[PDB]
């Protein structure tokens, strides 16, 4: 038995919306007085709530507020004293005294296999409309008895700290303000000041994740491999009414800024503004030979271009016009400065860029008139190599190490595939200068891969060729760029890259095992699904016929051929996309 | 693909026009066999049947046109033969199988869809997964009208054929539609080739099922219009996710096209909320539960002892003077056993009644103890019922649950009180009852069991050392409630608002009814007629009631207090008197944590 007798109220205290403050916002927050009642780092955000096994917590909650604004565990092992809702312990007067009864049944825990405590939401329930709009939300930590001490930290692990993904509707209040600019954490724009967290640390994070207004809010971190949900994956996924989390295995230091992928996560500038220092903690070491026999002593040569061309994709359709520019990334065998390595763009990959698949020998060449960028994912890399594109970006001849000039040159959880998978993109600007064609495709396996000269693959991905000043058009002297109305009429939606998918018509023989490098690069706002036909993958030994994917995220494809027929590939969607999600696909 | 064996599986299309605030299934070889979709599936709507194979076994799937809509049907993770999709694209091969994507009204086929093995159920963690059927023609303008249906795949053999029904668990089909206003096509009639509900029903949809521990095969498979990227509210008993056995968060945001098999634990009595969290999006706002009750409602209710009073226990078509009425459980007498002379109203107008614990209640069934004379057997055979809310909406149970079939078997016997389990909620105000089958006469006495939302009235511990009731003081008077080797007797000393039942108690718990039964107090019983329900708070509180006892000497009878009465304090001061006080009082309840 682990009882916690709590004292938690609110406040109406105020704070900036546009983040870059006279302006004053009077808007009920919950704090945290001295035991028995009577910021500028952390946010808007309010208490926290421990939770371990065999435990009773009251809330002796106080309340400053007209409207009856009263509190709701999404934690839902509450019984009918404690519920929170009502239909045809809800409504909180002035001065109410309350105390509930929120014993933890082992439902709303992870008791196994979540991270070390599963996270809820600590938000009301009676007006989500009006009267919630105004930051009344908090983390719980329900997790497995004998864990948790007093001083706001773990046990198991070295520091905790929580930024939750949500959004409070600035003027469908009661006390509304007709200047709409929405908030995270009420921490947008980098206002809020470092977590100065140094490497080495067993850092353990909680992610958690509602909403008041329609957008989807899936940040990723900025170089960090995870362990979120059992399964090795990199890009936190998740949309509202719950929450991730995150464990960094850090090694190396530096500064780095996390973002969400969207038209509208990135234009007002929804960021943060992270640290990394020194400490003298040491752990485990590195190994480096396997056995004298097994030991795939391998590394590559590479040189990776950049050159402002222009291209022309799609004749007829199959079931200006074709030619657009586009400074795409190109392979090469040598440092000849020759040609293109890929002598015939072979009709699997078509336009897709270098297959880029141990330090980095694997190594670049940029020929622009700035340094730009090339950044994997799934990778703690050390700034030792860094490319360091941090929220101050230093000089540009003669400061750090963060520029590179012109003419300069992670064990998955098998439950995957037989090996994980991960794309990566231009790391300069996520936004404007990955825009214009500036997207490469990774491609990450397991250490079973050997030859001299360096079970089928395939190469796709249903991107967006959103390229986005006079002369560049059908019209020889005035055309226009960046409008809507005839941008979306130039926008390239795409599987693999053509403007839709053009004589690259895709066949297949029998009875033998593919992959599909399957991503999703681009800027717009929906996610998307796919559409299989007739047969079934391995997803964790879970054959399915259909996988969705969020913004900058695409993974593997296993398949079982074992059978004799025709099928096709296809994906549905509703009408603003319906006419952009069509695929074509054969077989023997 | 041909596998198993080979069994009638008929579907049809048979297109209504719905008011919001189309399938069903047949069974012989041909059409003609309309089986309604009763209280187990009379939440589903729009969703049809629910079609059921198992590991590569045959689904014939017949099914025709009604409208002015060719239908289709797609397919995923299925074994089946080539030309077994329905959509126009380009062919490689020649126009030859061109007969499965333009369906035209009234045509049989004879479809041969599977499951392989290794694309049913592979990995066993993932025991019973929901597919689906529907028609692919354009997902955006026939499974956004719900021309829809679900294909649960469980193993291959333990399951009673040909029930095909979950057993040892429950099913939910909830596909998470925004079933919007301006694209509907059936029902509506602009479009016909802010609202998120099950089967577009905003609101309302009450009737959801549920069975105290246990737990359920939900499926929030949302596979229409993608822009739902949903994250869904529940409150009650939280969804855990498996077959991915670590995903034990609770609450999950449902995104298009997939599909999980969540499980709940249904384990908490009472009436809970759903919503949708989108924000604006909320104004949806489900205010559907599946009302968890007491797990030990197993017991009668009301013939035995008789609070379900034997006076409207008539039948409709009286026959002399053998009334329902003179009859109890077991009754010390010959005539105890109600039969009309059986009249051939092949399925109207049998002997049938009307009746009711006079209150709401929730019907697990009813039984029988038959008493027969000496030559009469007395004894029926089969059994039906129907449920009237409004008693206008006299609406028949012809239910099709895992031992429930059309005329589902209830009465059966001649002496035993057999069990009868409504596995669906019963939402009812009044009913009609009619047995068919006798010897020449449908002889029967009601055995009903039911329990309302809260019905905790069990023995509250008048004496278990936490809230006694021997001290009863009052002033009235330390008497003697079952504290025997004492005389015979209760008195009291006037008779208006005098009393104050300060019962020392003095827990807090959740005696959700109170109870004033009769006892034998050396003559006619005295009771409290009534009283001003005098609240009971934390200080020296009484409230006059701002928030009837006994009237009858024999008899379990109860005026239960309408709101549910919980606080610190007890004392219900009587406003009336029956001109004193006489009989052991014995209150009922329980206690909530």
């Amino acid at each position: 038995a682990q009882l916690r007798q709590f004292y938690v109220a609110a406040q109406g205290i105020s704070w900036s919306y546009r983040p870059e403050s006279v302006t004053s916002f009077k808007k009920i927050v919950y704090r945290e007085y001295e035991p028995y009642f009577k910021s500028t780092i952390s946010g808007l955000l309010g208490p926290t709530l421990y939770a371990e096994v065999g435990d009773i917590i009251k809330v002796h909650f106080k309340n400053k507020a007209d409207k009856p604004l009263s509190i709701h565990p999404q934690g839902i092992r509450y019984s009918k004293l404690s519920e929170g809702a009502s239909y045809l312990d809800d409504a909180v007067a002035p001065g109410r005294e309350y105390t509930y009864e929120w014993s933890i049944s082992e439902d709303s825990g992870p008791t196994h296999d979540d991270p070390p405590c599963l996270t809820h939401i600590y938000y009301s329930h009676e007006n989500l409309i009006e009267d919630f709009n105004s930051g009344l939300i908090g983390p719980l930590l329900i997790c497995k008895k004998g864990t948790l001490t007093e001083g706001g930290t773990q046990k198991t692990f070295d520091k905790q700290i929580v930024l939750l993904f949500a959004v409070f509707d600035e003027s469908k209040s009661w006390s509304q303000s007709s200047s709409l600019m929405y908030t995270v954490n009420g921490y947008v724009n980098g206002t809020m000041p470092d977590i100065t967290v140094c490497a080495h640390d067993h850092i353990s994070w909680h992610l958690l994740g509602m909403s008041s207004g329609p957008e989807l809010f899936s940040i990723h971190f900025n170089g960090q491999v995870l362990e979120q949900n059992h399964h090795k994956v990199s890009a936190i996924t998740l949309v509202s009414a719950t929450s991730t989390t995150a464990n960094m295995t850090v090694g190396p230091e530096g500064k780095w800024i996390i973002s969400s992928l969207t038209p509208k996560h990135l234009q007002a500038g929804m960021q943060a503004y992270i640290d990394i220092k020194n400490c003298p903690k040491k752990t485990r070491n590195l190994k480096k030979i396997t056995r004298e026999q097994r030991r795939h002593m391998k590394r590559w040569e590479y040189f990776i271009a950049a050159e402002e061309v222009i291209w022309d994709y799609a004749p007829v359709i199959p079931a200006i016009g074709k030619h657009y520019k586009k400074v795409m990334y190109t392979q090469y065998e040598d440092e000849s400065f020759t040609k293109h390595t890929v002598n015939p763009n072979m009709k699997e990959d078509g336009i897709l860029g270098p297959i880029i698949r141990d330090t980095l020998k694997i190594v670049f060449k940029n020929m622009a008139s700035r340094p730009y960028s090339i950044y994997p994912h799934g990778v703690t890399f050390s700034p030792y190599e860094d490319e360091v594109n941090s929220s101050f970006t230093s000089g540009r001849n003669n400061t750090m190490i963060r520029a590179v000039q012109p003419g300069e040159t992670d064990e998955p959880t098998e439950n995957d595939a037989q090996c994980l998978t991960r794309p990566y993109y231009s790391d300069v600007d996520i936004m404007r200068d990955i825009a214009s064609g500036l997207i490469g495709l990774l491609l990450i396996c397991k250490s079973r891969s050997l030859d001299r000269r360096g079970d089928i693959e395939q190469q796709a991905v249903f991107a967006v060729f959103d390229e986005n000043i006079n002369k560049f058009c059908e019209n020889p002297d005035e055309v226009k760029r960046d409008d809507p109305k005839f941008y979306e009429s130039n926008i390239m939606s795409t599987i693999n890259g053509y403007v839709p998918e053009s004589i690259t018509t895709l066949g297949f023989c029998f009875d033998d095992t593919v992959q599909w490098h399957f991503c999703s690069v681009g800027t717009q706002n929906e996610i998307l699904t796919i559409h299989f036909t007739g047969h079934s993958f391995i997803y964790g030994k879970r054959h399915e016929d259909t996988l969705t994917l969020f913004p900058m995220r695409g993974e593997s494809v296993t398949v079982t051929m074992d059978n004799v027929g025709t099928w096709m590939l296809t994906s549905m969607n509703s009408s603003p996309r319906s006419k952009k999600l069509r695929l074509k696909f054969r077989d023997v | 693909s041909n596998n198993g064996n080979r069994r009638n599986y008929y579907i049809a299309a048979e297109e209504i026009s719905w008011d919001y605030s189309v399938f069903r299934k047949y069974l012989d070889s041909t059409f003609t066999k309309r089986d309604p979709r009763g209280e187990y599936e009379e939440h589903l709507g729009i969703l049809g049947p629910i079609i059921r194979a198992e590991v590569d076994d045959v689904i014939q799937v017949r099914f025709k046109n009604l409208a002015s809509r060719p239908y289709s049907l797609h397919a995923h993770g299925l074994s089946y033969e080539k030309s077994s999709e329905g959509k126009t694209y380009e062919d490689d091969s020649p126009e030859w199988f061109k007969e499965d994507n333009a369906v035209q009204p009234n045509s049989s086929y004879t479809y041969v869809w599977h499951a392989t093995e290794r694309s049913g159920p592979e990995s066993p963690g993932s025991a019973c997964r929901a597919w689906a059927y529907y028609s692919a023609v354009n997902p955006e303008k026939d499974i956004h009208s719900g021309l829809i249906g679900p294909l649960l795949i469980c193993q291959k053999g333990i399951l009673h054929k040909d029930s095909n029904m979950p057993m040892d668990m429950r099913e939910f089909v909830l596909l998470f539609m925004t079933f919007d206003e301006k694209k509907s096509w059936y029902y509506e009639k602009k479009s016909r080739s802010e609202f998120h509900a099950i089967n577009g029903m905003i609101y309302s949809l009450p009737g959801l099922k549920m069975y105290e521990q246990e737990w359920v095969r939900l499926h929030l498979l949302n596979i229409g219009g993608s822009q739902d990227i949903h994250v869904v509210h529940f409150h009650g008993q939280t969804l855990l996710e498996n077959g991915n056995k670590q995903h034990q968060l609770g609450v999950w945001p449902l995104l298009p096209g997939s599909f999980k098999t969540l499980e709940m634990k249904a384990s908490k009595p009472g009436w809970w909320l759903l919503n949708t969290e989108v924000g604006e999006n909320q104004r949806a706002g489900m205010q559907t539960p599946f009302l968890i009750m007491d797990r030990d409602c197993r017991m009668p209710m009301g013939l035995s002892t008789g609070i379900i009073s034997d006076s409207q226990i008539k039948a409709s078509e009286f026959l002399g003077y053998w009334e329902p009425r003179l009859a109890r459980l077991n009754n010390g007498g010959s005539y105890n056993a109600w039969s009309v002379e059986k009249l051939a109203a092949e399925f109207a107008s049998k002997p049938w009644i009307q009746v009711d614990m006079q209150k709401e209640v929730i019907i697990t069934g009813i039984q029988t103890q038959g008493a027969k004379h000496y030559l009469k057997s007395c004894y029926t055979t089969e059994f039906y019922v129907a449920y009237s809310s409004n008693q206008i909406n006299w609406q028949i149970f012809k239910g099709n649950s895992t031992r429930n079939v059309m005329y589902f078997n209830g009465n059966s016997d001649a002496s035993t009180i057999k069990e009868n389990q409504f596995d669906p909620p019963i939402v009812a105000r009044y009913i009609r009852i009619s047995p068919t089958r006798a010897y020449n006469r449908p002889t029967l006495r009601l055995e009903l069991q039911g329990c309302e939302v809260n019905g905790c009235s069990t023995p509250l511990g008048m004496e278990n050392g936490k809230i006694e009731n021997k001290q009863i003081t009052a002033s009235s008077f330390r008497a003697r409630l079952n504290a025997q080797g004492r005389v015979n007797a209760w008195q009291a000393k006037a008779n208006n608002n005098k009393q104050w039942l300060e019962i020392d108690l003095l827990k807090i718990k959740k005696i959700t009814a109170i109870i004033t039964q009769g006892c034998k107090s050396l003559s006619s019983e005295m009771y409290v007629k009534s009283y001003t329900i005098h609240y009971s708070e934390q200080g020296v509180e009484w409230k006059p009631y701002r928030l009837e006892g006994n009237t009858n000497t024999k008899g379990h009878v109860k005026n239960f207090f309408n709101p549910p009465i919980i606080s610190r304090f007890i004392r219900v001061i009587p406003k009336t008197w029956n001109q004193s006080i006489a009989l052991r009082l014995e209150l009922f309840g329980c206690d909530i944590y």
